[PDB]
């Protein structure tokens, strides 16, 4: 929707103002690391096979009753629509990281989940557990100290970048609180 | 084959795939001193370090008693 | 859920009719098998805790091959829960064949199922292994008799017909 | 080299005089040998328009039984008189006008475009079949429902939302003060009121999805209008993404509704 | 509001996929002209309010009939406001050099300006001149550099595309 | 074909607009990598036929069951079938990096491709276990640069991240 | 739908062969002139609402018939929508030349539009001059011989596209009559 | 070539590299006093066979509990995964000596061992005890220090790649620690 090109627009739209070199200034050090900001997407599209695998596995061995008879993703109709429903938080948080802001996620998909959610049963208190098993391996693999795959980048400082995805996911609670 | 072993317990430590597995690395050095050598070659292969029961044997066995629990 | 009752007894709502005296001749049919097929219920509800055994073992003589790192046997786990995971499709052939139907297997073991295994890398052609034994092991004289050798029989070539 | 020359075909289209001939000799000779392929493509995009309406239906019947979706007849004989609706309007769309005639094509091979996500074998078929695309569209928006049906509001608002956009959906079925052809309700004496019977009994069930058929269809609905009028307009998507029936009930053809 | 890389991310999901690898090869391309472009919008910024009241009187200096009355060009606050509907084409046409693309321009600037210019009878070719005022001079290697010279202007031309 | 260029004007046609500068920037990103990805193909036409030698040998070396009967490796036809089924791959993958999308790759190769090697009990472990050997033993500075050791090396985990 | 990069191989599948260095360095040119074919796309689209309105004028100052009583385009509305199927067939040529080549207007607006034509009694004698009038202004803005109208452009030569833009146009009129 | 070295290790399935007579050049001018480097972690490796059995007996000859029943060397299975893991630490930290940083010794050897020996029943401070026996192995060989073999090298010292390797095996003690 609007990007953080247009988040200095948000604000400049109420100004009665404009944004000139009073701002540009923000949007300039966005360049500086404009191919670090492509190169930290380049490694969450690069295992899409072991993002939502391993997430929906992390709850099972810890809180295994959700497959009990009384679960709900006891059969493979629920099941399979859990790794559904666990993906597409995984596509609107990668467009959300090449906009700079969470315009795109927070009103595409996540406007409104608690009446989608409470009028299904879905347990929220170990969907919160589904997701920072994919937050701690977002800041693994935007740091090179993920323990089976290595990858080959350019040197440097990428603290603001593993803070970032720290930061989209946070809300994700909030959206189902 | 191996077998199993797993109580899920480090499971979610080292997996059931990355476990005991190890770089490995050879080296032939130049034969003479100063000189280039094309026979100098060092590998640096990744291999899964097995189990070695044979030596576990004749370790056991001269160290304390008999080890059958 | 699919059976001979709730099949026909959609036709007649799904059309706006009442209903009619062909799905009358439609219940008929399932009175033929009711004293023909749920005695292989009843067989294999007291069979599967010997059979859950020998056709649970009976895969990994044909693949000592999963078992190894990197796969689907990776480690006891799949199987203690891989034994697990084989006492769930006829456990609902227990479900299938008490109701007339493939409804407990159709929309419970197999819609979705393709999908949780690509992504969780479990070879579908180790179940082929699984339960397909039991299909080259089925006496008629001694275990139970030639109608459910037309009917368990044939439960199982639907599942086949299914992970493949 | 085959012979002593080589001679193009007798059988070979346009090869006549066609100068100074009469009306009847001169429609002989430009339709010598293309009434062949004019057949087969004739008889291959209505097999085509036979084919998608099956595979949607699929999903309408899962596994081998009937849903709450189908449900053609509530009372005694209740799908006689929607068995003549459903065709004899059929042939009321086939006699429109030679404006609407194209209107219908080239707006057919521009949502299925979109809809189709980027496989470049299907746009291929959308371009050569103009009986394709139409059945692609109603197939695959009847399927996931989006249309008018089944996108019933949950708000007190929203049912003027709907009748905002509607009444000013059907600027597109007035042309000027007067009425078209394509919206009739019917044509026998009873058929106006018996339109209206089987109209309040498609609606009202259809209130009676499930939990999963009412929250999977109120986010399809959303990004259908999301990619196909509001391409950009983020104001109208500020509607579309909170508010589904707002983003269904605005139909992407020119339908003259 | 369409710009580079919202585009390609709102059609990114109208598949329903991820990011590809050429997704990542548009977003190098506004890194391309992401200086060239923003010098644009500093010559822009540092002069709006000498270019306000020097194409303003501009169109008045064409159009000798706004200067009898009969039209909503009598008074003087009138041509004090017609200074303010300035501001505003100057306001957004400055925001779509921060962000790359015609954003801002299509959706206050050229959708829905056709109602409250005709029914309010303030003519579309009244305000080309003003615009156009500002196409015409353009001193290429003063006021910006070579390639913000050129650009500048293919977002001045779009409301005379548009609304005239 | 799904390219940057195709993404840029199928969303431009869906708007019944012209092309307008924002897509224009998405091309000149184009020109930038298209030389780094270029010669990323251009090495890949003088060396496949080594590369696609190299990478089975590890696929029957990570799974060497593959021989036995019953499989798909044990006569020599199907063992050459899979050198041939593996080398449509990594020439899809030099078709791509000409393009410069996804194009060829997902609607050729990847397309159908799920319910065809179940169906014929082909596991796909073996299939991205050929490919990852390949993406691994491949010195960045040491083949070609260090931009086309990124790009190229983003289009073989594209099929291993579609097809696990 | 088919682009250029696209084209060069879909002509190479049928080789079941690679893409080497024979064919690349005449693609290897195609993206050396790409920043004068950008060069060459923006004086389309800026000079769009003349050069529609233009013709549409233009091709009744020859046949003054066309505005008569019983004229195709007689009245308001028929012209009204003449110019919007005007700027049509000339945004389809502007994506044949961003794209670099034809497969975008001879799939979706040459498909089967002098079927549509003969249904509606559209004159074929007009629509071919009304793309020709059309046609001289598109080699009179790449290269920079509009009298009325200068594009700052740097030094070099625009035969290039100059035939390759009327061979965009040739086979419009072609295909529709 | 180093980040192409790591990814053998990393990248979580085994593959191949070597080096020619040609890159040996390229790998010393890249690593600094690499003819000292490659014959200190040679001089590991042709002798780690012994060395894994001497660091497990030192640990019975001070603390002979351990091949006691009930005992964590009892049961010769259980004695046979202690020289399983005995090398795996002298294979990751010569690793650590070749790559001259133990960034790659930690995510994949050291995460997590802390956690997963009080889950097996594994007495922590005689894994401390087993470690500080091929510390002091390591530098007996590096310096040439060690009684029984001796090595053939060039002439020189090695002190600071003594010291370098110090630093790497207190990282696998103060882990378990
Ligand atoms: C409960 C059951 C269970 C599992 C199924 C696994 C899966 C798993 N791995 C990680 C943790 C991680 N997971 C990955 C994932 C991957 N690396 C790749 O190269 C692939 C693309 C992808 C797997 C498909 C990475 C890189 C890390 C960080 C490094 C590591 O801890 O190994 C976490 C984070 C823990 C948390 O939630 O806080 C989980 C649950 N571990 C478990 O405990
Ligand atoms: C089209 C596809 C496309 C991509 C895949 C990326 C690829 C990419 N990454 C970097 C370049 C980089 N990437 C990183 C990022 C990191 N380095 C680390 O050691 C950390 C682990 C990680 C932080 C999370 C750094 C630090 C640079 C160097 C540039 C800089 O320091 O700002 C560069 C700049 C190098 C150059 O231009 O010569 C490029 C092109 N960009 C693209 O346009
Ligand atoms: C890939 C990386 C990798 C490592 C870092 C090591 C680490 C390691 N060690 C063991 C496993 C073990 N490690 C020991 C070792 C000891 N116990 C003692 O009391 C002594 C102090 C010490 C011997 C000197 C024993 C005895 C087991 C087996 C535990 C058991 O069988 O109960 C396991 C078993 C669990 C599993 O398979 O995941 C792992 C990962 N091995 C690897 O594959
Ligand atoms: C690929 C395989 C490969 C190797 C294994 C090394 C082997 C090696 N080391 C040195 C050469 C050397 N090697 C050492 C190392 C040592 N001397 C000591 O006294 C310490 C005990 C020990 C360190 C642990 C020193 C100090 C030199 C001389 C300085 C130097 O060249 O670095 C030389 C040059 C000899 C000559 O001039 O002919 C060679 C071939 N180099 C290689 O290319
Ligand atoms: C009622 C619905 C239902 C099913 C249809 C099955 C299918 C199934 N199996 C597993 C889960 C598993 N299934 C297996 C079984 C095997 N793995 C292989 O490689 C062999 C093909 C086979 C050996 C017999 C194993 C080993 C696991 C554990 C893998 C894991 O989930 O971590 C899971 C994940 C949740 C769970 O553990 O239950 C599901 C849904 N189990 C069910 O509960
Ligand atoms: C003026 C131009 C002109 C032509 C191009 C040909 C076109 C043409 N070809 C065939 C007829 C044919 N043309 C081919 C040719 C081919 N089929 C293939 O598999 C290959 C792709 C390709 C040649 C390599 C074949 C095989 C027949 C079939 C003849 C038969 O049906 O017996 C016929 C019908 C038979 C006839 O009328 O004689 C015609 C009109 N004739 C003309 O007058
Ligand atoms: C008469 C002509 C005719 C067609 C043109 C196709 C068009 C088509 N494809 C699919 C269905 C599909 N179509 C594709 C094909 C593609 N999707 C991709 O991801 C690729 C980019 C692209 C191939 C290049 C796939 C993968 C599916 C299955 C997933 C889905 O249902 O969307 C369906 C729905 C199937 C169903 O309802 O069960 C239809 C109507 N089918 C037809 O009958
Ligand atoms: C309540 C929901 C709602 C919609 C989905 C659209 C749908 C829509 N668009 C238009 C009509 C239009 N719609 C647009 C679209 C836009 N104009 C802009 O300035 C934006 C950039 C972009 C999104 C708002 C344009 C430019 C026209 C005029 C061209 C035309 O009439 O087709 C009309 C008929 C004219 C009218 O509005 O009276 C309708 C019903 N309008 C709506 O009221
Ligand atoms: C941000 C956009 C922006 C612009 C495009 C300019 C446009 C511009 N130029 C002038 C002012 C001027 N403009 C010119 C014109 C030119 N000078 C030359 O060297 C060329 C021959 C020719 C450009 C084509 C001259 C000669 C003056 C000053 C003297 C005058 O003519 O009044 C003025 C009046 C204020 C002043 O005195 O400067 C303005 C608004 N200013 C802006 O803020
Ligand atoms: C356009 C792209 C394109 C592809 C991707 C392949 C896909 C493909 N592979 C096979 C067919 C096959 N593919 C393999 C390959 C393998 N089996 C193994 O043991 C390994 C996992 C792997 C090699 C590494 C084998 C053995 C067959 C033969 C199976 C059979 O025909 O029964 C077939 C059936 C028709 C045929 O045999 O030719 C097809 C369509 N073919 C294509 O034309
Ligand atoms: C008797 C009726 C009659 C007309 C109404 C005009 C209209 C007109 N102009 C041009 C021809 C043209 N028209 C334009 C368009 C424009 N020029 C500009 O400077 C602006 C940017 C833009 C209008 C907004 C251009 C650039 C040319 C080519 C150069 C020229 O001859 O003017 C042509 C093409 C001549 C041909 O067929 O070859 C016609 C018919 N001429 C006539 O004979
Ligand atoms: C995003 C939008 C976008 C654009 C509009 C273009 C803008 C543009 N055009 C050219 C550059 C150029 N443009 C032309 C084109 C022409 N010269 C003539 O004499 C003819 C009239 C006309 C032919 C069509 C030429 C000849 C060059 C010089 C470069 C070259 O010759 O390859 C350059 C390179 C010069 C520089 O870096 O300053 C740029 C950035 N590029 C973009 O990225
Ligand atoms: C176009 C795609 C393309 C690639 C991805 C690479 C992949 C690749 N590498 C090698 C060939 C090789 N690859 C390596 C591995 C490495 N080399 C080193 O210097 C490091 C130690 C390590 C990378 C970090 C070695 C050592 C050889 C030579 C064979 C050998 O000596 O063992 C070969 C066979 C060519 C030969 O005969 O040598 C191929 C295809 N090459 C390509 O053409
Ligand atoms: C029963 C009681 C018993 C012990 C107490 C230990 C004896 C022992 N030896 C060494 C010490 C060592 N152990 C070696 C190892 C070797 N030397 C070689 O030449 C071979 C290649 C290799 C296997 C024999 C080396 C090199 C040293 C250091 C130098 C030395 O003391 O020999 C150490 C560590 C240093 C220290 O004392 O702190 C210990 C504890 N082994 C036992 O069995």
């Amino acid at each position: 929707m609007l990007d953080a090109f247009s988040r200095v627009v948000v604000n400049s739209d109420a100004k009665a103002a404009y944004v000139g070199g009073s701002d540009l200034q923000a949007l300039k050090s966005f360049i500086a690391d404009g191919n670090k900001r492509l190169d930290a997407v380049n490694s969450i599209v690069s295992n899409a096979s072991c993002m939502v695998s391993d997430a929906v596995s992390g709850m099972i061995c810890e809180n295994p009753g959700l497959i009990s008879p009384g679960g709900n993703c006891y059969t493979n109709r629920r099941m399979a629509a859990c790794l559904r429903d666990g993906e597409i938080i995984l596509r609107y948080v990668s467009y959300a990281l090449l906009a700079g802001d969470a315009s795109v996620l927070e009103d595409r998909c996540l406007n409104g989940l608690k009446e989608t959610y409470i009028a299904l049963g879905v347990p929220t208190n170990s969907s919160i557990r589904a997701v920072s098993i994919m937050k701690a391996q977002a800041v693994a693999f935007i740091t090179n100290t993920a323990t089976e795959r290595k990858m080959s980048f350019a040197a440097g400082d990428c603290t603001s970048l593993a803070s970032e995805v720290a930061s989209y996911f946070d809300r994700v609670g909030a959206a189902i609180s | 084959e191996p077998e199993t072993l797993d109580d899920a317990a480090y499971q979610r430590y080292f997996p059931a795939r990355i476990r005991n597995k190890a770089p490995a690395m050879e080296f032939r050095r130049p034969s003479f001193a100063n000189t280039e050598d094309p026979s100098a070659y060092f590998m640096l292969q990744k291999e899964t370090v097995p189990l070695r029961m044979a030596l576990a044997e004749k370790l056991l066995t001269k160290l304390g008693r008999k080890g059958d629990g | 859920m699919k059976s001979v009752i709730t099949t026909v007894v959609s036709a007649a709502d799904a059309a706006g009719r009442f209903p009619s005296n062909s799905d009358l001749e439609s219940i008929q049919g399932n009175i033929q098998r009711s004293a023909a097929r749920l005695e292989a219920a009843e067989k294999l509800a007291g069979n599967h805790e010997a059979v859950v055994k020998e056709a649970g073992d009976a895969c990994f003589a044909k693949y000592a091959y999963l078992k190894n790192p990197g796969e689907a046997g990776e480690n006891q786990e799949k199987i203690n829960k891989c034994y697990r995971d084989v006492d769930h499709y006829m456990r609902l052939v227990n479900y299938c064949l008490v109701v007339g139907g493939t409804g407990p297997l159709d929309e419970w073991g197999i819609a979705g199922a393709r999908e949780v295994y690509r992504t969780l890398n479990l070879p579908t052609s180790a179940y082929v292994a699984s339960i397909a034994y039991t299909r080259d092991r089925l006496c008629v004289p001694r275990d139970m008799s030639a109608q459910a050798g037309v009917e368990f029989s044939a439960y199982l070539d639907y599942l086949i017909n299914a992970l493949s | 080299l085959t012979g002593y020359d080589s001679k193009s075909s007798p059988n070979f289209p346009n090869r006549a005089a066609t100068r100074e001939r009469r009306t009847v000799s001169f429609n002989a000779r430009v339709a010598r040998n293309k009434s062949q392929a004019k057949k087969i493509l004739e008889k291959a995009d209505e097999f085509f328009a036979r084919s998608v309406t099956m595979q949607y239906k699929a999903f309408a019947c899962p596994n081998g039984v009937y849903d709450i979706q189908c449900t053609e007849g509530t009372v005694k004989g209740a799908a006689y008189e929607k068995r003549a609706m459903a065709v004899s309007a059929a042939f009321r769309a086939k006699q429109a006008s030679p404006a609407a005639k194209a209107r219908a094509l080239f707006e057919n091979r521009r949502h299925a475009i979109i809809a189709s996500h980027e496989c470049q074998h299907e746009e291929d078929l959308f371009v050569r079949f103009p009986k394709l695309s139409a059945a692609y569209m109603m197939g695959k928006t009847e399927a996931m429902r989006t249309c008018s049906r089944y996108v019933v509001p949950d708000s007190l608002e929203e049912e003027y939302m709907a009748a905002s956009v509607d009444r000013q959906m059907k600027e597109r079925a007035c042309p000027g003060g007067v009425y078209a052809s394509s919206c009739v309700e019917g044509n026998a004496k009873g058929q106006a009121e018996q339109a209206r019977v089987a109209a309040l009994a498609t609606a009202f069930r259809s209130a009676q999805k499930s939990a999963s058929k009412t929250t999977a269809e109120r986010y399809s609905s959303a990004a259908y209008g999301r990619d196909h009028f509001a391409h950009g307009c983020s104001y109208e998507e500020s509607v579309f993404n909170t508010y589904p029936a707002t983003a269904a009930a605005m139909r992407s053809k020119s339908y003259n509704y």
